[PDB]
């Protein structure tokens, strides 16, 4: 899964 | 009732871990109508990542199970239904933000840095109303989180440093929205590897305050390339 | 829906963890008024331990910033509304046990299981009851439990895992609401002691739930024989 | 630290 930014 | 009140007990539910009652405590400062301070938009956007974060996960779950659940008529179709309750839930939730953000925020930032995060926090909640979107995976609510992203995109990278947590942030959540809701790796890789060799050029401009998230984000963004070039 | 409808619903919402909804089902279950399967027990059990221990987790926090002049109303009135809620759901499940469960479980593991159950959601009670601490609420956990204790000694192996898990239990209680380390001690080391002379009792499907619960009577006696 | 209880 691809992360973004807040978590 | 007073602000400096509602902003107590959200911080308060904040430390009880009673996300619902954080984003009310919120949503009622922002109706108050008057521009949020930085600590009560930061606020404001834990509680409701939060909340609307629970509905993305046990969706995820729910969806999966359906899926693996092929062939298994009476599962699949109780695993179907589940993830129709849940989407109802998550949507609602987005459509809140989503009022807030048109109604409140949006229309009193006044300071560039608070435009692009309010305008990246409604690409958001519109990328996660398209990651259920009827069609299954897909909709024209695409088109409102692309639009919301782009216009983010353009300010931020005339009205702040490479290095700014605001900027990298929505840089990365931007090529997310690329990769996984336009289906395009090639664009969402670009704009993550622009964003990570610009911010690193200018290792100089990081400040005390913003080290720390600054960082964070420049790992996040090598990880998605590193993650979205998984070949070799 | 249909009962195995509700419970297949229940076990969605545990992956899911939506516990609330788990509840929710299994509630139903209940009520419909015929006796649970061990699966269905298992399943109220998990989840009004994640409902409750939601409220208890929260309400712990919330006592302390509290207690740790202005400001402090605040929290007060909030770990009070926690409370209510606390006390709402250990009520729920207490009438659920009163007048559906224990009146009707005809078979002694199912008797032992509830009345465990019952035990554990009045000594919920008594950590909060009035005085910040505990009432005359407590001598109903005891109660419970003491039955419970009595019963599964009587019926059950020493490695079976609900007689340890009641044990475990009972010896919390004698720890944290009897305020007495020895007896809490006492109780949980003739339990691990007495289990594991009998290993060899041990059924292929419960030896990994008996054997998690004797460790975690050994790391409550390391906890409870501990040095500051 | 808190005791264990079962269950968790």
């Amino acid at each position: 899964r691809s992360h973004s930014y807040p978590a | 009732m007073d602000k400096n009140e509602l902003v107590q007990k959200a911080k308060l539910a904040e430390q009880a871990e009673r996300y619902d009652d954080m984003a009310a405590c919120m949503k009622s400062v922002t109706e108050q109508g008057a521009e949020l301070s930085n600590e009560e938009r930061n606020l404001l956007s834990v509680a409701y990542k939060n909340v609307v974060g629970a509905r993305r996960s046990s969706w995820r779950v729910v969806s999966s199970i359906e899926q693996k659940t092929e062939g298994a008529e009476k599962k699949q179709q109780m695993a179907r239904e589940y993830r129709e309750k849940i989407e109802t839930e998550l949507r609602d939730i987005c459509n809140d933000v989503l009022s807030l953000l048109e109604k409140f925020l949006i229309p009193n930032a006044s300071q560039a840095e608070s435009k692009v995060f309010y305008l990246k926090m409604k690409g958001d909640y519109y990328r996660y109303l398209a990651e259920v979107a009827a069609g299954d995976d897909k909709k024209g609510i695409v088109d409102q989180s692309q639009q919301a992203y782009q216009e983010a995109f353009e300010i931020s990278k005339k009205e702040m440093q490479p290095t700014h947590p605001i900027r990298l942030g929505l840089a990365l959540n931007f090529s997310v929205f690329y990769y996984e809701i336009l289906n395009s790796p090639e664009k969402a890789c670009s704009l993550a590897k622009t964003a990570f060799d610009e911010a690193i050029a200018e290792l100089d401009t990081l400040s005390e305050e913003s080290y720390k998230d600054s960082t964070l984000i420049m790992q996040l963004l090598r990880d998605n390339l590193t993650l979205w070039t998984s070949d070799t």
